[PDB]
């Protein structure tokens, strides 16, 4: 409940700041002031059109590696077992498989872009 | 010169110092002049609840020693 | 006659390889740059305490235009209009008529401080030293019209800054 | 150690400005607490100081007067407040202060220097200095 | 009285952020042969307050093309998360003592990234979109290596409890044990806080203002406060993790002073790096992390897993 | 009146905040921009006074029109001025910006930036010296110090 | 036109600073036109003044006096120092360095002071004119220039220390913008653009 | 400069050079602002004979 109280307090402070920023100042909003910013000239197309991601493969591989991040976090408690031999073998197996995956993607020109 | 930078650093240092000191002294005040007990495992929380029961004022920090015995 | 930037080949001996490997792994060159920044941190700053401290200027500085007078108090201008002629931006408008004394004086002398390029001409061009760009540089205005000077304004500036203008002209008159 | 000497110099700065009150006054007004030789003071009240040891551009400085031409300048100071005679000394056009080398005395020269008057009732307003060129006919005042 | 403690953590941290702005301006100026702000207040002390007042008295503009809900929510999320992450830190005693505080901080840092992406997308401006995509690439580059380095270092701690780091480093700093991981961690913290040489999201030189190009007045102030608070919090995390401090239980003030000084030094190092080095290209940042940091981190993680076993130094779980 | 005193003091606080923190936008058209950079340089560092160059128009408070404003650039300048949140102040630097200067009679030059956007302080010169620009900025700060928004609100 | 952040097509739109200089020169005398050339390249004013002066002198069939020529060469080299300081420092600032800018702009201020002492204008002086130079050097300027030059090398070395061998800076610039020598020649490139590609051409030597 | 010996050593070591020898800030080495009056020489054509403009 302490964490809930702290989160509420921080969020309430931020929201109060937003309210004070949108209500204390004076405003003269007109169309040209609220128009999109394109370094002085007007935008050609929208900013909601597709924006090609030249690093898509790296992103999917990032998901797959975050899985390994999840799998490796229990290691601090794992070192507390009595079968330290099997624990060490499996931890090094997982880390070597992650290394192998990285090496494969790298050598196959997967970490490169475009 | 470069020493002119120091006053802002001192103000920032005091501002940063306030939180930890405030936390420590607030813990001391709430927990009867002793550090707030750390319950990272269920056993310690059970000890705290037993101390709460023993105290008689429903405050764990209140410590009953040999005097309560017999 | 010509020099080769780059065009150097690294040594392949084990010591040089180890040094470059240490540079890559141990970030030596970035640390050198950090040390340079720290040394600059400990060097004396170059900021001057404006307005209380003012930057150096020479007697040949070109600032606010001014109309000077003779020691008698007569205006030096003789309505030559050659200073108008040489103005690169056509910022000077001059009209003249024979004055009551009969002298050739300017009924109108206007310098648009908004069309002026502060070239320094018409100080060289003007034959009698009447028009001079004085030392003043802090004559900013809150309105555009304030910067369209008039003969009265220019003469007031000349009277205001004559003490400095005369000394600067004395300093640089031999170079001219 | 040199550190003790630097701290003692800071205390000397405190004393040289007339005490803690003067030290704070100078610190807030000009943001500089250096103590330098007083070369002179103009009629308007501006005091001019010189410290040749300090590097070029900071060797000469001026402490603007708190009152000039009926304006409170304790906080609001401007470069134009510097009178022309001290202008060349302050801007390093000359090495001789006006006190040592007075400017030539001319009758037309102003006796009271005015600061920039933009935004004030004394602001310059442009106008034509020439008379009407074309004169119109004045109709007769008799009916006929 | 816990509310008093929460306010004591929050309010002083925000003032620290405000004066950090002054410190940065002055430190960069002096490293550039300049004097940082000095006119406003004695030695520039009151400049932060003037900046905050100016920003909060300035008109906030809602872009015509913006999605207002996300546009407003993003700064709130950034500031609230920035303040929240300070809670678990032991200084020396944490406000909230969690068994898994480190994973909490990692998750909260992950959550804060969406503030940048949501702000950039809601702005509905091309530069803001480019900044958001750069933030996405930056997280992709740094998150895995950050997690692996933290795991490797915490293997010696024996837990993810931040408080127990003090006990582990009672006799020596952990930087001596893991100085390479410390270097990679410092660079990764620079990347996470979007600080130079990895200031890609904002990227003023290349993107006019990045994600905050369409933010003005209070929301921009909130983004700035979140940024600086994250800088300070991450440097404090580094100080706790590697540059441990002596804690006398009867006198916590000594530990607090030592910790604050170390964190100040690390933040000053942050400003120093911003002054010294140029900016990376986001392709280059991702390449650095994935091709250079990731393999070394994997090898060192294997090493740190093995070392407690082969040296019989497995840390106590409790 | 006590209300008048409170309004005056709050107006003092707001004006002090606005003048102390003046953030010019990174807008330089022509040669006058170089003198602006020299103003940003260590000798006359403007950061001391609280003037920090910020690129984004929405995160800026002052626009300094340094350089000639061509008919081609004028719409962009007006757009940048409009997108700038208020309070916003404009400083015109150089003869070209003030009234067209050397290129007053050119077909491709706007004879002054006053025609396109309102100007608060005109800094004369071609190029104006960095000290002159600093003087103009301080004059704008004094102009802000003289503002009476809240007093007028109370009196209205 | 950007696919992602890759630039498929870069189309430069110019004329945002077209002030009709050439049309205006036709309405001005040769002396009046001289200040225009200062404004063309704000960073390198005196070199443009020298180019105009050389053209007018060649047409006039008149020869500048030798001391005028030596003054022109000296101040042209000072202008080159200013221009290269600006170019390198602003390039680094755009790529994010941002400290050599201030460091070197202090020296730029000093060189501006030399400009002011000779002409009274920190920049855009009309010092170099057809037929020579307007005014002789103020006494004491040469020794001050010597004082500046004796120390400038350290500043250039510190800038190199900041940028020359930095991994980040080399990454940002090592292989970007490659131009073939034949392409450089055909496209009309001059100066460092040609010499960077390896063509050996400097008009100061080839055509002094 | 006015730097203490400790700061001078620190800066010199960080730079790798002796900063004191070459200081960017300018001190009494600069030329005096007031200078003796000059006597500029005349040019080749300032002659009272054999100077007809047709020749030159
Ligand atoms: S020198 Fe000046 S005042 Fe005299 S005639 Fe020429 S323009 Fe007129
Ligand atoms: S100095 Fe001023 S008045 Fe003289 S020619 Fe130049 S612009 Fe015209
Ligand atoms: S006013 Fe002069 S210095 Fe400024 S842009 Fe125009 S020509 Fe260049």
């Amino acid at each position: 409940m302490n964490i809930m109280l702290t989160l509420l307090t921080n969020v309430t402070l931020a929201s109060l700041l937003v309210l004070i920023a949108f209500w204390l100042p004076q405003l003269n909003a007109y169309s040209e002031k609220t128009s999109p910013y394109e370094c002085g000239f007007d935008p050609m197309g929208s900013a909601r059109l597709p924006f090609s991601m030249k690093f898509f493969l790296v992103a999917i591989t990032f998901l797959l590696f975050d899985l390994e991040i999840a799998l490796l976090l229990p290691l601090p408690w794992a070192s507390q077992t009595n079968n330290l031999k099997t624990m060490l073998t499996m931890a090094l197996f997982l880390l070597i498989l992650l290394a192998a995956s990285l090496a494969y993607e790298w050598t196959q020109k997967g970490l490169e872009w475009a | 010169m470069w020493f002119e930078i120091l006053p802002g650093i001192a103000v920032m240092a005091a501002c940063l110092f306030i939180p930890g000191m405030a936390t420590a002294h607030i813990h001391k005040f709430t927990n009867g002049g002793k550090e707030k007990r750390v319950a990272h495992f269920s056993y310690q929380w059970n000890l705290m609840e037993r101390d709460r029961c023993i105290s008689g004022v429903n405050r764990y920090h209140v410590t009953k020693g040999l005097e309560n015995i017999d | 006659t010509y020099k080769f930037v780059n065009m150097r080949e690294p040594s392949m001996d084990m010591k040089s390889v180890t040094d470059r490997a240490a540079q890559t792994l141990l970030w030596t060159e970035l640390v050198r740059g950090l040390g340079m920044t720290l040394s600059y941190l400990f060097r004396e700053p170059a900021t001057i305490n404006y307005p209380f401290e003012k930057g150096p200027l020479s007697p040949r500085f070109r600032g606010e235009h001014a109309l000077r007078r003779y020691p008698s108090g007569e205006e030096r201008c003789i309505a030559c209009k050659l200073c108008e002629a040489v103005c690169p931006a056509q910022a000077i408008t001059i009209e003249a008529e024979p004055r009551a004394d009969g002298s050739r004086r300017t009924t109108r002398y206007d310098i648009d401080m908004t069309k002026c390029i502060y070239c320094g001409f018409c100080q060289e061009a003007c034959p009698v030293d009447a028009i001079v760009e004085g030392p003043n540089f802090e004559f900013s205005t809150e309105t555009h019209e304030e910067l369209l000077y008039n003969k009265e304004k220019l003469l007031n500036n000349g009277d205001k800054w004559e003490a400095e203008i005369a000394a600067n002209i004395q300093a640089d008159y031999l170079y001219r | 150690m040199e550190l003790v000497q630097v701290l003692r110099r800071g205390l000397q700065q405190v004393s040289g400005h007339g005490g803690l009150r003067g030290y704070l006054r100078v610190l807030f007004r000009a943001n500089d607490v250096r103590v330098g030789t007083l070369v002179g003071e103009d009629k308007y009240g501006n005091k001019y100081y010189e410290d040749n040891k300090q590097f070029f551009g900071r060797h000469r400085w001026v402490i603007y007067t708190t009152e000039m031409n009926g304006r409170d300048t304790f906080w609001d100071v401007d470069g134009s407040m510097v009178p022309p005679e001290w202008h060349r000394w302050l801007h390093c056009m000359t090495d001789d202060p006006p006190t040592t080398k007075p400017p030539t005395a001319r009758k037309y020269i102003w006796t009271n220097h005015k600061f920039n008057v933009s935004g004030t009732p004394q602001q310059y307003v442009p106008y034509s200095t020439t008379r009407k060129k074309i004169q119109e006919w004045v109709p007769p005042s008799t009916p006929y | 009285m816990f509310m008093i403690n929460i306010l004591s953590l929050i309010i002083p941290i925000l003032l620290a952020v405000a004066f950090l702005t002054l410190v940065e301006r002055k430190v960069l100026g002096y490293m550039q042969l300049r004097k940082g702000p000095n006119v406003v207040g004695p030695y520039g002390l009151l400049q932060p307050i003037a900046d905050a007042l100016k920003l909060f008295t300035k008109e906030p503009l809602r872009p015509a093309t913006s999605s207002i809900s996300m546009f407003i929510i993003a700064p709130i999320l950034a500031l609230s998360l920035a303040l929240t992450m300070w809670v678990p830190l032991p200084m020396p005693y944490p406000l909230i003592n969690m068994n898994l505080g480190v994973l909490f901080m990692l998750a909260m840092s992950s959550l804060a990234v969406y503030s940048i992406l949501w702000s950039g997308w809601a702005s509905n401006s091309k530069y803001a979109l480019i900044g958001a995509l750069r933030a996405v690439a930056q997280t992709i580059s740094y998150e895995v290596t950050l997690a692996i380095i933290l795991l490797s270092v915490l293997l010696m701690n024996g837990s993810y409890t931040l408080s127990t780091l003090i006990t582990t480093q009672e006799h020596i700093w952990m930087i001596f044990t893991s100085w390479p991981l410390a270097m990679m961690w410092f660079i990764s913290t620079l990347a996470e806080t979007n600080r130079a040489p990895f200031d890609l999201t904002e990227g003023e030189s290349e993107l006019v203002s990045g994600f905050n190009v369409e933010y003005a007045a209070g929301p921009f102030a909130m983004f700035f406060m979140a940024e600086y608070a994250n800088i300070i919090m991450m440097n404090a995390f580094t100080a706790i993790l590697f540059l441990g401090a002596s804690h006398d239980p009867h006198t916590p003030e000594l530990y607090t002073i030592n910790f604050v000084l170390k964190t100040l030094a690390l933040t000053i190092t942050f400003l120093w790096i911003r002054a010294s080095y140029p900016r990376f290209r986001y392709d280059q940042l991702m390449h650095l992390l994935w091709k250079s940091f990731l393999p070394l981190t994997l090898a060192l993680c294997m090493w740190h897993i093995s070392l407690p076993i082969m040296t019989a130094s497995i840390p106590p779980q409790s | 009146s006590r209300g008048e005193y409170v309004v005056a003091k709050l107006d003092d606080l707001v004006n002090w905040a606005r003048r102390s923190s003046l953030w010019p936008m990174t807008f330089g058209l022509a040669c006058c921009a170089v003198e602006m950079m020299h103003m940003a340089a260590p000798r006359y560092d403007m950061d001391r006074f609280g003037v920090v160059f910020r690129a984004s128009p929405r995160q800026s408070d002052v626009m300094i029109v340094a350089g000639t404003l061509t008919n081609k650039m004028a719409p962009a300048l007006r757009k940048v001025y409009d997108q700038m949140p208020e309070p916003r102040y404009v400083v015109s630097m150089g003869s070209c910006a003030n009234g067209g200067g050397y290129y007053h009679y050119s077909y491709s030059v706007v004879r002054g930036c006053d025609r396109i956007v309102p100007v608060d302080i005109y800094v004369p010169g071609c190029p104006p010296t960095a000290e002159a620009l600093l003087y103009g900025i301080l004059q704008l700060q004094r102009k802000i110090k003289r503002e009476k928004r809240l007093r007028i609100w109370y009196r209205r | 036109e950007l696919s992602g952040e890759m630039v498929r097509k870069c189309d430069p739109h110019i004329g945002l600073l077209h002030r009709g200089t050439e049309k205006l020169i036709e309405y001005k005398t040769y002396l009046q036109a001289l200040p225009y050339f200062d404004r063309l390249d704000y960073v390198s004013m005196m070199c443009n003044e020298q180019a105009y002066s050389l053209a007018v002198e060649k047409l006039l069939n008149i020869q500048p006096p030798p001391r005028a020529q030596w003054i022109r060469v000296l101040f042209g080299e000072i202008t080159r120092l200013l221009n290269h300081i600006m170019a390198v420092t602003t390039h680094a600032l755009d790529i994010g360095a941002m400290t050599p800018f201030f460091w070197m702009f202090e020296e730029r201020e000093k060189m501006f002071e030399f400009y002011e002492r000779v002409s009274g204008a920190r920049m855009h002086a009309a010092y170099i004119r057809p037929g020579g130079v307007h005014q002789d050097l103020p006494l004491g300027l040469l020794d001050d220039i010597y004082e500046f030059s004796k120390n400038f090398s350290f500043r250039i070395d510190e800038l190199e220390e900041m940028l020359t061998n930095n991994r980040i800076w080399r990454n940002r610039t090592v292989d970007i913008g490659v131009v073939t020598a034949e392409d450089a020649l055909n496209y009309g490139f001059s100066g460092v653009m040609l010499r960077g590609s390896g063509i050996q051409w400097d008009l100061r030597k080839t055509q002094p | 400069a006015s730097a203490t010996r400790v700061i001078q050593l620190l800066r010199n070591w960080a730079s790798g050079r002796d900063l004191q020898a070459k200081l960017q800030l300018r001190y009494q080495e600069i030329s005096k602002r007031t200078q003796p009056p000059p006597k500029l020489p005349v040019g080749p054509s300032h002659k009272l004979s054999n100077n007809y403009y047709c020749t030159r």
